[PDB]
């Protein structure tokens, strides 16, 4: 088939560099939830989520983001001109380095995803999975420091840079 | 329009009942 793309952020602490997470986007089983990952992560389209942060991080179960049009957990958007339909839910909540949708209910998927830390089999069917955490998985529970349990984050823990890997 | 983009985290509290 086509090759999955991969692609990568940069993380920052307050400005200071944090490391580098890479994903394998499942473009394969969906395709269209992964593209709008893809293109927001390389900005192409002209918006994406260079210069947003993780606005919610709760330790021992995921760090969400993609809001990067309110940066206030609110907004975000698709590159669709809409909120879209979950493509599917053939792919699980296996466990940690899931990337998977964060939505408002169904069908109202928009730019806003969470990286579990954990296996969360109670978001089977709800959330769509359409990516995996590749290199980095240390950054990642590196982040979670900066978490709390109604998710609040105690520094800013922003996407320095993104891009698609070649 | 704002939405709250919030039901994983409701579905993680419900799990932790
Ligand atoms: C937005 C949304 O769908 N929230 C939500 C609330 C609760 C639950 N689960 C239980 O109450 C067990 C799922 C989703
Ligand atoms: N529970």
């Amino acid at each position: 088939g086509m090759v999955n793309p991969t692609v990568f952020f940069d993380i920052a602490v307050d400005g200071e560099p944090l490391g580098r997470v890479s994903f394998e986007l499942f473009a394969d089983k969906v395709p269209k939830t992964a593209e709008n990952f893809r293109a927001l992560s390389t900005g192409e389209k002209g918006f994406g989520y260079k210069g947003s942060c993780f606005h919610r991080i709760i330790p021992g179960f995921m760090c969400q983001g993609g809001d990067f049009t309110r940066h206030n957990g609110t907004g975000g958007k698709s590159i669709y001109g809409e909120k879209f339909e979950d493509e599917n839910f053939i792919l699980k909540h296996t466990g940690p380095g899931i990337l998977s949708m964060a939505n408002a209910g169904p069908n109202t998927n928009g730019s806003q995803f969470f990286i579990c830390t954990a296996k969360t089999e109670w978001l089977d069917g709800k959330h769509v999975v359409f990516g995996k955490v590749k290199e980095g998985m240390n950054i990642v529970e590196a982040m979670e420091r900066f978490g709390s349990r109604n998710g609040k984050t105690s520094k800013k823990i922003t996407i320095a840079d993104c891009g698609q890997l070649e | 329009d704002p939405a709250n983009q919030d039901c994983h985290v409701a579905a993680w509290h419900c799990w932790q009942r």
